[PDB]
């Protein structure tokens, strides 16, 4: 009796932390749901602490590459198109137009395998200024990546829409979340509770600002990694948003031309109406507010006297000096200049905003791929509900010296990392055994 | 009340050990591969153990004590705050070494021998 | 005789109750794809509610009357014409709207209880 | 001593009754497909026979001795070289053929009849 | 084979509404272009 | 000796040694690649 005896449990409330793989789980045809599980229960847990730690976290990884592989899943049955590099004849189209738009719209020339093998066909169009180079009187010309890539386009009738998503863990795992208003990075959080399944998000790509996205509570934070290292990049979330409205101003018909065996092509028509550019409008105003309020915070990583500049971008390539992302079906490449323009010391009208747009793109930073855009006929228009945003710092000298801000970016990889901090994933263990008294039993 | 799964698991012991059905209900509870990657994962993740339970000799129930005795050179703790003090959390840390000599010594001295007396005995 | 699977399933229930393993014996016996669906599609739904009344306290037998009483709330029959006139197809039907509250107060009110005076005083 | 997994199988009966958790705890423990392939046979050709084996009224344990005769005209061998002579790779030959009438005669006239017995003595 | 009759029973069938008749009339679509890929691309007979 | 068949004397023959004994080769000459586009994105390599 005094001696104890040793009994089973089943069911323990005990977790140690591991990784396998999840799930998605959701609610004509796009890339996401087009066949997967439709769908809270949220649980309460208190009196427990937990340590997060964020970019150790490994759900980024399997997700940031299942789609690159839904995104390259869904191009390949639609056509391969190749013939499409032949030299080309062109010029700038429509000069004695002085506006700001002149090296814009080169209409160009070319030659083109009919239907049938051996004839030829000439079939005439509209590019812009950066889609395609010459080579070293007309000059000949061939698009910017015919080389190490091959091209293919999108086929018209599926669509581009990001569709909510949630992710979900099976059976013998868990979701655990902080529920804390404020969160940097890491930390104990003393309000952590439970889940089966995910959230939504709209995974959008997306450079240099967060489009569409999820708020924050009421007070605006930073989070890094090397906070004095200056290496890695600098993430910003708002409180508020703001808005933003642009749009392409043309009604700009389109073309059909086959190929050859059974194929369809698409090219930009000709231009109905007069020649404007994309430009995109932002409230000064409620804009000064926020950055205002951000630099106010970080104020907080840098000491309480310093003086703080915001400049431009630096360079590279476009893919990094410029804040892009589509909308509806096209791709936006703007200036992104006058929103960077001022510095901080201590003590109605709105802004314009310079866009071009680019017909082909090479995104991923996977050189190999490379996909074609069909234009759309009729006029767009694009509105979001702004937030958050990136940023990077140079070198510099000693700690007075006026530290300077760039919004820098590039990678892929952070644009998640943004909206899932909040989750870690576990797996159960159910069993265990202990003394007890027993009195052991034949 | 009943709260929710892996609810009281920040509670004492005593309290943990008067509601357990709730972990039991919700353990089963081109891109097919990860589903059927997943489930084939948690079912057999479920009954290696099951069947490991069952070779214990109380398949059926959650709680069984059998007749085999306790080393105090495991711990040496009195009955009070083993299940007053600390929780499960904790409890298995200090035996996570001796988890082999419990499976061990659990049923190869229980699961032949009482049923060497059964086989032997009862239906003598 | 046996009839075969589902064989008496339109008869009466105490002819049916006399042979049931019938259906039980049955009840495991580029296109590879619906193949390896399918087998673990069955597998995982027998033996989710193979569990499901493996909580129930008699996981081995088919038939077990445990310590539980009856809500005469649900329907006022007397033993007879349930077990005589009336047969397993009708009988699902009158507590449809009910089973929730068969399987919630069932186990939660038994399989402690019973283990609760095991704990207490089988082994005090 | 505990050899391994098919240890004793060479040895005698009575030996080879010793020692038997060597086989229980062995026997859980582009290309994708095969692996996914095994798994799901696997755990299958297991629990084939474990719900067999449940039906067969001794769910939990390895060896119950239940309530049925023996034909003697299967075989007329004297106790002694039953378990003394005779190894089991012997054993399964001789009975290849009832093996049948066996599982026929095994709980159909036990799980059957002990059934009856529950449902007219137990479950009276 | 093992045929089970069955007896003192009554079911309403619905033909037309059939879900098995969709199931088979599509996997055929897939075997039928299952069948033909790996051999021989043929393009170039339009001249 | 190992054969399936050995009066049968269509088939073949292994044997197996006992300790093993080496073997030395090379190819004796310095040689340079060269790198020409083929069509769209690809790349071939020749004997130089
Ligand atoms: C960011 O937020 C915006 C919020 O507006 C969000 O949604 C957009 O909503 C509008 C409003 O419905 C969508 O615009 C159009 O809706 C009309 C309804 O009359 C339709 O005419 C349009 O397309 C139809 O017509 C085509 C011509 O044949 C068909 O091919 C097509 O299938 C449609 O039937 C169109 O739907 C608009 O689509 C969305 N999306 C966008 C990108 O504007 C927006 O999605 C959020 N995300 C992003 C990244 O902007
Ligand atoms: C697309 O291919 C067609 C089919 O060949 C081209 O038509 C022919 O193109 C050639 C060269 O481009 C032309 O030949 C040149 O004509 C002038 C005329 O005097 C001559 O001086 C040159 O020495 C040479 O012969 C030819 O006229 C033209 N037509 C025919 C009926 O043969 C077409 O030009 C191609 N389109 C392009 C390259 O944009
Ligand atoms: C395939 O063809 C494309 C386009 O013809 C090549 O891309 C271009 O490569 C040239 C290489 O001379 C680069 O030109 C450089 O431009 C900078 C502009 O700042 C200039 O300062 C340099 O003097 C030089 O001329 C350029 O980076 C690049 N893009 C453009 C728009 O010209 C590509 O290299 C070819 N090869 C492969 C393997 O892709
Ligand atoms: C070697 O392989 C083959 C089959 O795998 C067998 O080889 C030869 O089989 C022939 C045909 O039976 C034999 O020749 C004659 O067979 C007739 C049958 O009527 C018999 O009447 C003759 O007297 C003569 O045997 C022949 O013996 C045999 N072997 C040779 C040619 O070497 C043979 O079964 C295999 N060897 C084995 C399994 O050892
Ligand atoms: C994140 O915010 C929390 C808010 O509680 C900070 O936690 C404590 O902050 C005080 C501030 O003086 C420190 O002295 C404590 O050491 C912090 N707590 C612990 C347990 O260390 C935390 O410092 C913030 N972290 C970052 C990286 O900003
Ligand atoms: C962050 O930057 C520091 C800056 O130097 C890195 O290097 C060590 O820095 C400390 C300052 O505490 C020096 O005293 C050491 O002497 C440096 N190294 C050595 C060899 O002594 C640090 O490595 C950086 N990396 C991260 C992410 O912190
Ligand atoms: C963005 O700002 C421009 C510039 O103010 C707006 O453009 C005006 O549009 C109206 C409607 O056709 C014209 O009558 C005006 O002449 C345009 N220019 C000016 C200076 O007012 C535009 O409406 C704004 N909004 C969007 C979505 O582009
Ligand atoms: C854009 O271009 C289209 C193409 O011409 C215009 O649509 C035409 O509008 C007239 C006016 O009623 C109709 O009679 C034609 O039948 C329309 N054509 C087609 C193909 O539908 C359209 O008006 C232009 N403007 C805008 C703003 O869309
Ligand atoms: C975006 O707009 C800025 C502002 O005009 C451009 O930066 C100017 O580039 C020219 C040519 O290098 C310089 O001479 C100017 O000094 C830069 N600033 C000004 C005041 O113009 C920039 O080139 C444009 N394109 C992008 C996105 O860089
Ligand atoms: C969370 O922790 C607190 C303090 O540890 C728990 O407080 C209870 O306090 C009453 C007051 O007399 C005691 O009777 C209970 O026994 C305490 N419960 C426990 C588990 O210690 C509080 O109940 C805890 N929350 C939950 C859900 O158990
Ligand atoms: C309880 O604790 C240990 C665990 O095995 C046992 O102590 C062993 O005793 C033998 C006998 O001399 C020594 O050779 C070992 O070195 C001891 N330690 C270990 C870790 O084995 C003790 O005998 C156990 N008591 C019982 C009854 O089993
Ligand atoms: C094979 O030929 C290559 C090509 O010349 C030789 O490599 C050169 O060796 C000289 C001697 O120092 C260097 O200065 C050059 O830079 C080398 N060129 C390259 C491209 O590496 C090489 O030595 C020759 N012999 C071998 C490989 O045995
Ligand atoms: C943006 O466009 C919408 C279109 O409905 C319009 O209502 C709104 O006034 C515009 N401006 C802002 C600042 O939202
Ligand atoms: C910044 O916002 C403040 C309002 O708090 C205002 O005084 C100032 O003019 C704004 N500056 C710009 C450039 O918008
Ligand atoms: C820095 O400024 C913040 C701004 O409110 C203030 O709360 C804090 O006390 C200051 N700390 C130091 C060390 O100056
Ligand atoms: C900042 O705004 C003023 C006002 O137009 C302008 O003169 C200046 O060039 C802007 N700076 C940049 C970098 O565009
Ligand atoms: C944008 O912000 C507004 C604020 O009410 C919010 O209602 C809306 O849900 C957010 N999203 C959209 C697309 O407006
Ligand atoms: C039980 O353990 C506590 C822990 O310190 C101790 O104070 C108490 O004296 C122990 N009781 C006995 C009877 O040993
Ligand atoms: C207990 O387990 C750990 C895991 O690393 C092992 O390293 C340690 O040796 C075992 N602890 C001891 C010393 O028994
Ligand atoms: C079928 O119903 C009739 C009606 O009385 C009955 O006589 C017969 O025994 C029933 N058969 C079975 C197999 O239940
Ligand atoms: C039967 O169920 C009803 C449902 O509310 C309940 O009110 C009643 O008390 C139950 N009967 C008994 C005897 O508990
Ligand atoms: C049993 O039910 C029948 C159905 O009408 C009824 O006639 C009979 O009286 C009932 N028996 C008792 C004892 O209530
Ligand atoms: C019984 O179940 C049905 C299924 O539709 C449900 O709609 C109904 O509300 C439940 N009926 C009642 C009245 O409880
Ligand atoms: C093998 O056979 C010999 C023969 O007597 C016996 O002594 C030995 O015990 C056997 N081995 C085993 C493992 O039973
Ligand atoms: C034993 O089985 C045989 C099988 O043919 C049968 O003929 C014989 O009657 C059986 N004996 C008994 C006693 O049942
Ligand atoms: C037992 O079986 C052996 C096997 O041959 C035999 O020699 C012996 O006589 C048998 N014993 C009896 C009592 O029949
Ligand atoms: C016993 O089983 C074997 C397996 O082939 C079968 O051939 C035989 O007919 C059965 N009965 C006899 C007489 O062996
Ligand atoms: C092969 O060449 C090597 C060069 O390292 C030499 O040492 C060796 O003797 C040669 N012969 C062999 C391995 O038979």
């Amino acid at each position: 009796a005094e001696n104890l005896w040793v009994t089973v449990y089943y069911g323990v409330p005990v977790w140690k932390d591991a990784e396998t793989t999840l799930f998605c789980a959701s609610d004509h045809n796009v890339w996401a749901t087009h066949a997967c599980v439709p769908t809270p229960q949220e649980i309460h847990l208190e009196n427990v602490t937990e340590e997060f730690n964020m970019w150790k976290n490994n759900m980024v990884e399997q997700m940031h590459e299942d789609i690159i592989s839904l995104w390259d899943q869904s191009l390949k049955p639609c056509v391969k198109l190749t013939p499409l590099c032949v030299t080309l004849q062109c010029t700038n189209y429509a000069p004695n137009l002085l506006s700001n738009m002149r090296g814009e719209l080169k209409q160009c020339s070319f030659n083109m395998t009919t239907e049938l093998r051996d004839k030829k066909q000439k079939v005439y169009s509209l590019f812009y200024r950066l889609d395609v180079v010459q080579i070293n009187s007309n000059k000949e010309y061939r698009l910017i990546n015919c080389n190490t890539s091959a091209i293919t386009q999108a086929c018209p009738k599926v669509s581009f829409e990001p569709i909510p998503i949630h992710y979900c863990a099976p059976a013998g795992f868990a979701i655990l979340k902080c529920k804390d208003k404020k969160f940097n990075g890491t930390g104990p959080c003393p309000s952590v509770s439970t889940v089966q399944c995910t959230h939504g998000i709209k995974p959008v790509v997306s450079t240099q600002l967060l489009l569409n996205g999820s708020l924050a509570e009421e007070e605006v934070i930073i989070r890094s990694e090397n906070i004095t290292n200056n290496a890695k990049n600098i993430l910003v979330q708002l409180n508020t948003p703001v808005q933003i409205n642009c749009t392409r101003p043309n009604n700009n018909t389109v073309k059909s031309i086959r190929i050859g065996p059974g194929q369809a092509f698409y090219y930009f028509g000709d231009i109905i109406g007069d020649i404007r550019m994309a430009h995109c409008n932002v409230s000064k105003a409620t804009w000064n507010e926020t950055l205002g309020k951000v630099v106010k915070q970080l104020r907080k990583h840098f000491g309480n006297n310093t003086i703080i500049r915001f400049a431009q971008s630096s360079g590279g390539d476009l893919e990094v000096t410029t804040h892009s992302f589509n909308c509806g079906g096209e791709f936006f490449y703007c200036n992104t200049s006058g929103l960077f323009n001022s510095t901080w010391i201590s003590n109605n009208d709105s802004i314009v905003l310079p866009c071009r747009i680019k017909q082909i793109i090479n995104m991923w930073q996977r050189i190999g791929q490379a996909m074609y855009a069909p234009p759309i006929q009729g006029v767009i228009r694009c509105v979001s509900n702004i937030t958050g945003l990136i940023l990077t710092r140079d070198g510099g000298s000693t700690n007075s010296t006026t530290e300077t801000f760039r919004p820098g970016g590039g990678d892929m990889r952070d644009n998640w990392r943004s909206e899932l901090y909040k989750y870690k994933v576990v797996k159960i263990e159910p069993l265990g055994v202990a003394p007890t008294r027993c009195k052991r039993r034949v | 009340v009943s709260l929710g799964f892996l609810g009281a698991a920040g509670s004492t012991m005593g309290a943990a050990s008067m509601t357990l059905t709730v972990q039991a209900r919700n353990l089963l509870s081109h891109w097919g591969i990860k589903q059927l990657q997943a489930r084939v994962l948690a079912v057999e993740h479920y009954l290696r153990d099951q069947q490991l339970l069952g070779i214990w000799g109380c398949s059926g129930k959650l709680i069984c004590c059998t007749n085999v005795p306790w080393n105090s050179s495991w711990s040496n703790r009195n009955l009070s705050e083993i299940w007053d003090n600390m929780t499960w959390l904790q409890w298995d840390k200090e035996i996570s070494n001796y988890t082999q000599i419990i499976y061990g010594l659990l049923e190869e001295s229980q699961n032949q021998q009482e049923k060497n007396e059964q086989d032997l005995l009862a239906l003598d």
